[PDB]
């Protein structure tokens, strides 16, 4: 909004303007780690207690 | 800077950015508000404005 | 494209000077500077002739033709309205000058200062404490004829000091004090010592005289300088039947075409830009005109 | 390849031909006469004709494959664009 | 229990819709109920806008302001396509020829025929000898001094469509500069920086402010060869020529070597012409040229109001 003026001066122009802003982009990444021996007997079959 | 004849005085003009209070007593000013009128200031090539 | 300008006054109108301001509607004058609102002191032309000061008419022209130039359109008890003049629009005029000049159709007017009589142009708004000071427009011949005694007048007075006093009466206001119109004389306001700022006109006068003098054709002389002797003419009868010496000594040598037509060319190339320092007047040109109402269609 | 020029006093820089009628020293000729020769002997001419072929050739090339300004091509005067007379 | 408020916008709508102009009538010529339709309200408008007798007829209550657009073709040599749209160019006559090229010339152009900006000039024009083959008599036409009447001004350009050899330029000729190809955008004009000099400024009650100010331009004959200035002022007409003398004297003290007594055809030191109105109270803008060479500081001054002005003699 813009304010009405009296004086001598030419009046003042309502004023919009375009403003832009850049959306940033932020990655995370965590390491985790297995043995092998965990991930082997997933595919064994286990009977006995 | 040995002292020359005479004496001397300077003088100086110093602003100050202040903030102030206003006081008004109540139905101090009687104000009549006109009706706004309109007028066409230029037919621009883009755009009129008024 | 369309300018209304409103100039306001601090103090009140005062009516003794409202009726003659009211009978002086749609008349010119120069204000200060391009504005919605503007000041009172900048309005009229009271800026530039100080009532104490000796006149100087040339930066009379000078301040005159730099200003914008309103119409007066009409006066209200705290309020000037003034439309200003565009370069490129059409509008009525109406005028009264207690130098009252007559106008003919399609005849280009010229704005001056007032060299006649200050009170006669000059209102004084002593409320305010300032004067309203109108500029002269008049028809474009009596305007050049005016401004030329004036210049002739900067120079005669600079030249008849510490002659006879009989040098004193006569150029000083024979031709330089009065100019004529139809069954009418007017006087001039002379100024009592040479003016300042009007001289620099003729400094470049006088560089534009030793470069046309170098190139004066010859023939002419010739022709000249036999028509006075052998004929008699009307424009002749300023020459008598003595010749100014001067013409036969220049005239000595024989002619040639080629000589003379390369001199014309640059004469006439050297006589376009005198209508630069002649002018000094923003001109405006009539369309319409009617004495029963003395109000014209200036451009 | 195996000669450089047929006459010597001509396709040089400050030949006698192209005294004659390169755009160096012509200042003094009243304009407003055609010249067959200022065509091939015309310095600047040349530079202007071999520079336009070039860059229509590239391209014409390199395009296909950014903007894209529309060049106009003429045919009138071949003997100038090739440098040839027949 | 709101309070109205101070201002009410019913009348300003309404007298806003009073304002607006009539649309422009469209004429559909593809389908035929449409023209027809059209037609009759053509002859509807013919018959509202021309009888006496009636009043409502009567339409006239409450600027046609494009420029006159002349169109110039020239070689591809004489003009670099880059060059920014706007910038005033001056135009030179041929003698015989005039259809194959117009060879119209720009200031930076007229800066290399006369002999920083000089470094920017060649980059734009390395091997500028066709601008020595467009003017044939440049040596002869600079003690002539007979330069300033062929180079006639033409002003800004608009567009130029571009081919190999020619060009297709349009120039702005009298009135506001404006564009065609669009509701008519606006275009501004750019002067060099440097070899333009504020005649306003250079001698600086008070003076007062005029509405318009304009712009002059003037050519020199000095000993360093002739030279072009654009002049910014506001005065008159009358007092342009007398301040810009005041200003060349310290270069007219040189010229008593150079004049001829015998033959006065080279004495004229120069022409001075108005070329343009503008705002004033405004000033102007700051910009450099963004070419691959570029380092020239350019004024560019807006709301150019074309209007040419012949050459008059100063001296």
């Amino acid at each position: 909004p813009t304010i009405a003026h009296g004086d001598g001066r030419r009046p003042s122009k309502q004023r919009t303007f375009i403003v832009v802003k850049n959306c940033h982009k932020h990655h995370i990444s965590t390491e985790m780690e297995l043995s092998m021996l965990d991930l082997e007997i997933l595919h064994s079959i286990p009977e006995t207690p | 800077k040995i002292h020359p004849g005479v004496a001397m005085t300077v003088v100086r003009t110093d602003e100050i950015l202040s903030e102030n209070i206003l006081f008004s007593s109540r139905a101090s000013t009687s104000m009549f508000i006109g009706t706004p009128n309109v007028s066409r200031r230029e037919a621009r090539v883009d755009a009129v404005t008024f | 494209m369309d300018l209304k300008v409103v100039v306001s006054l601090s103090s009140r109108l005062y009516t003794d000077e409202i009726a003659k301001m009211q009978q002086r509607i749609g008349c010119i004058l120069p204000l200060a500077s391009t504005h919605g609102t503007q000041n009172v002191q900048g309005l009229g032309l009271g800026q530039v002739y100080s009532l104490e000061t000796v006149p100087d008419y040339v930066s009379m022209y000078n301040y005159l033709s730099d200003c914008t130039l309103a119409v007066l359109d009409e006066v209200s008890v705290d309020s000037l309205i003034l439309t200003k003049i565009v370069p490129g629009q059409t509008y009525a005029i109406k005028n009264k000058y207690q130098p009252f000049f007559q106008w003919h159709g399609t005849g280009s007017l010229s704005v001056m200062p007032p060299v006649f009589g200050r009170e006669h142009a000059t209102v004084k708004l002593e409320s305010n404490d300032v004067d309203i000071v109108f500029p002269m427009v008049l028809p474009t011949p009596i305007a050049e004829e005016v401004l030329q005694k004036i210049l002739l007048f900067n120079v005669y007075s600079r030249v008849v000091m510490q002659a006879p006093g009989n040098a004193d009466m006569l150029d000083v206001h024979m031709h330089l004090g009065s100019v004529s119109y139809l069954g009418h004389h007017y006087e001039l306001a002379l100024p009592e010592v040479p003016g300042p700022l009007g001289l620099a006109l003729l400094d470049n006068l006088s560089l534009y005289f030793c470069i046309m003098v170098t190139l004066l054709p010859r023939a002419s002389m010739r022709l000249v300088r036999g028509l006075i002797r052998h004929e008699h003419h009307d424009l002749l009868n300023l020459f008598q039947e003595m010749v100014p010496d001067e013409i036969a000594r220049i005239d000595l040598d024989d002619l040639s075409v080629a000589d003379d037509l390369s001199r014309m060319r640059v004469m006439m190339t050297y006589l376009q830009s005198l209508a630069s320092l002649f002018n000094l007047g923003p001109r405006l040109a009539t369309a319409a005109y009617s004495q029963e109402t003395l109000t014209a269609t200036c451009w | 390849e195996y000669r450089s020029t047929v006459n010597p006093w001509a396709s040089q820089l400050g030949s006698l031909g192209d005294i004659m009628y390169n755009s160096s020293y012509r200042q003094t000729a009243v304009p407003g006469l055609y010249s067959p020769c200022r065509a091939f002997f015309n310095k600047e001419e040349l530079l202007r004709n071999n520079r336009g072929l070039y860059n229509m050739v590239n391209e014409y090339s390199q395009r296909l494959g950014v903007v894209i300004a529309g060049t106009d091509v003429f045919l009138e005067q071949p003997c100038s664009f090739l440098q040839e007379a027949f | 229990m709101k309070v109205q408020g101070s201002v009410d916008r019913r009348r300003l709508q309404r007298r806003i819709a009073g304002l607006l102009p009539p649309p422009a009538r469209r004429l559909n010529i593809s389908r035929g109920s449409e023209f027809t339709r059209d037609v009759r309200g053509l002859v509807e408008e013919h018959a509202q806008a021309s009888s006496l007798s009636a009043a409502a007829v009567w339409r006239a209550g409450l600027g046609w302001r494009p420029p006159v657009f002349g169109d110039f073709l020239i070689h591809a040599s004489s003009f670099n396509n880059a060059e920014a749209t706007g910038t005033p160019l001056f135009q030179f006559k041929q003698s015989d020829p005039f259809s194959g090229v117009d060879a119209v010339f720009t200031p930076l152009s007229l800066f290399i025929l006369m002999n920083g900006l000089t470094r920017m000039a060649n980059l734009l024009y390395d091997s500028p000898a066709t601008l020595a083959d467009l003017v044939p008599d440049f040596g002869r036409l600079v003690a002539d001094r007979r330069f300033h009447n062929f180079i006639t001004p033409v002003g800004p350009l608009v567009e130029n469509i571009k081919s190999t050899y020619l060009n297709k330029i349009t120039t702005v000729v009298h009135g506001p500069v404006v564009s065609k190809a669009i509701p008519r955008s606006t275009v501004k004009v750019t002067v060099p920086q440097e070899a333009f000099v504020d005649l306003d400024a250079w001698l600086s009650g008070l003076q007062p402010c005029p509405a318009d100010a304009r712009l002059y331009v003037a050519l020199t004959y000095e000993e360093a060869g002739p030279r072009f200035t654009f002049f910014q002022s506001s005065r008159g007409h009358c007092q342009i020529m007398n301040i810009l003398r005041i200003y060349y004297s310290p270069s007219i003290m040189h010229r008593y070597a150079v004049v001829q007594p015998l033959h006065i055809e080279e004495l004229t030191f120069g022409a001075v012409a108005c070329l343009g109105t503008f705002s004033a109270t405004d000033g102007w803008r700051r910009s450099a040229f963004n070419y691959r060479g570029s380092s020239l500081p350019v004024v560019e001054i807006d709301s150019f109001y074309s209007n040419v002005s012949d050459w008059e003699v100063i001296l």
